[PDB]
């Protein structure tokens, strides 16, 4: 993070700190706490997680005088892949948005495992916009999590009342979702996908709907794109 | 379908009346005889409708 | 079930006829016993009626649709209120000179 600061703010260029296993982290806090006499906390860790968590993190951020940024990604380890550990509770208290990996997701082979409900980001509002990526693009990504989470309960659904019995809104979701995840999620390693590009991917995937059922994206948008 | 069985039934008495009265005698001693083996019959169907 | 293969009728004579010539019941010549039986509110009585829907319905496993009177069905509306089971079903179908009555149909009651 110093050197992000440095780079950002007296260079003037944008960073993306990418943190790794901040669960190792607070890991050496504890061994550093318990060096002094200090008594373990909630879940041994020191009761100053929150604090150092809060510097780690918040040393980014934009700036006004410089036209430089800094980004983080923190990146977490969930020991009992639980949000109530202190760890993720405390990152998601400074941080501002989560993006979660699956083990679900990762059983199927899916790269990255990443599951799009738990996952979002607070400030997407501001980022995704018609000067910044192209104009579609916040409608866009509500339809794909409204139909996302359709699909996730057509799928549950589908072993309780029959395939025959679901709707034509529930059968369509069962095929969007199979696609969405087995070739948006679905990314290979070393591809390389511009924003652009994957709303495109996004738009194919979509397109399996007639316009009727696109209700989360605007009319005007909804007749430009499709 | 209670409907129809209303109607259904009607129009079958009707029938059954305009038969016994066209062969001037009650038809149903000679039905009853004749029930050594029943010529209809209904087989079950696991139909699956929802769950 | 797949052994329940016959039409009970316990209706009126005309509708007993009827059936008969439909040729939805008949009558056992091994086992003795009739499929459609002919029965009357002058003939036998409520109790024998009683019994013999009774003995259709549980005895007689294989029918699979009863038809009863809707006149021999008022005497006898206690036992189809008693029988709850499904199967075998039971139809509210009316004799001759009475119309079918809604209420008194125990399977619309549940409505």
């Amino acid at each position: 993070l110093t050197t992000a600061e440095y780079l950002a703010y007296q260079t003037e260029r944008h960073v993306l700190t990418i943190l790794t296993d901040m669960s190792s982290y607070a890991d050496a806090l504890r061994e550093v706490s318990a060096a002094r006499e200090e008594v373990p906390g909630r879940r041994g860790y020191p009761g100053y997680m929150y604090t150092d968590l809060s510097t780690i993190y918040e040393r980014a951020g934009r700036v006004e005088g410089r036209n430089g940024s800094i980004t983080q990604i923190p990146i977490l380890t969930m020991p009992n892949d639980d949000i109530t550990h202190p760890i993720p509770d405390l990152t998601g208290y400074i941080t501002e948005g989560q993006i979660f990996v699956d083990r679900q997701l990762h059983n199927k082979g899916i790269y990255p495992p990443i599951n799009v409900l738990p996952s979002l980001s607070r400030l997407m509002k501001s980022a995704i916009g018609e000067g910044m990526t192209r104009k579609d693009h916040g409608d866009v990504s509500n339809q794909l999590y409204a139909k996302y989470a359709i699909g996730k309960d057509a799928a549950a659904m589908k072993a309780v009342v029959g395939e025959e019995a679901l709707s034509i809104e529930d059968k369509l979701s069962l095929e969007f979702l199979e696609k969405f995840e087995k070739t948006f999620i679905t990314q290979g390693a070393y591809e390389d996908r511009t924003v652009f590009e994957s709303l495109d991917q996004a738009w194919s995937l979509l397109r399996i709907y007639p316009k009727e059922m696109l209700n989360r994206i605007s009319p005007k948008i909804l007749d430009e794109f499709y | 379908a209670k409907q129809k069985m209303g109607r259904v039934m009607q129009t079958a008495a009707f029938s059954l009346a305009e038969v016994s009265y066209a062969t001037g005698e009650n038809i149903g001693y000679q039905v009853q005889e004749s029930v050594s083996t029943a010529r209809f019959k209904v087989r079950a169907r696991q139909e699956n409708v929802s769950g | 079930a797949e052994k329940r293969t016959l039409i009970a009728v316990i209706a009126d004579e005309d509708t007993t006829t009827g059936l008969l010539l439909a040729g939805i019941g008949q009558i056992t010549p091994e086992t003795q016993e009739k499929n459609f039986f002919v029965y009357q509110e002058g003939k036998t009585t409520k109790e024998e009626i009683t019994d013999k829907f009774n003995h259709f319905t549980e005895e007689r496993d294989d029918i699979a649709i009863l038809l009863i009177n809707q006149h021999i069905a008022e005497n006898i509306r206690a036992r189809v209120d008693s029988f709850t089971n499904a199967f075998p079903a039971i139809l509210e179908i009316p004799s001759k000179d009475h119309p079918y009555d809604p209420e008194k149909d125990s399977v619309l009651k549940r409505v």
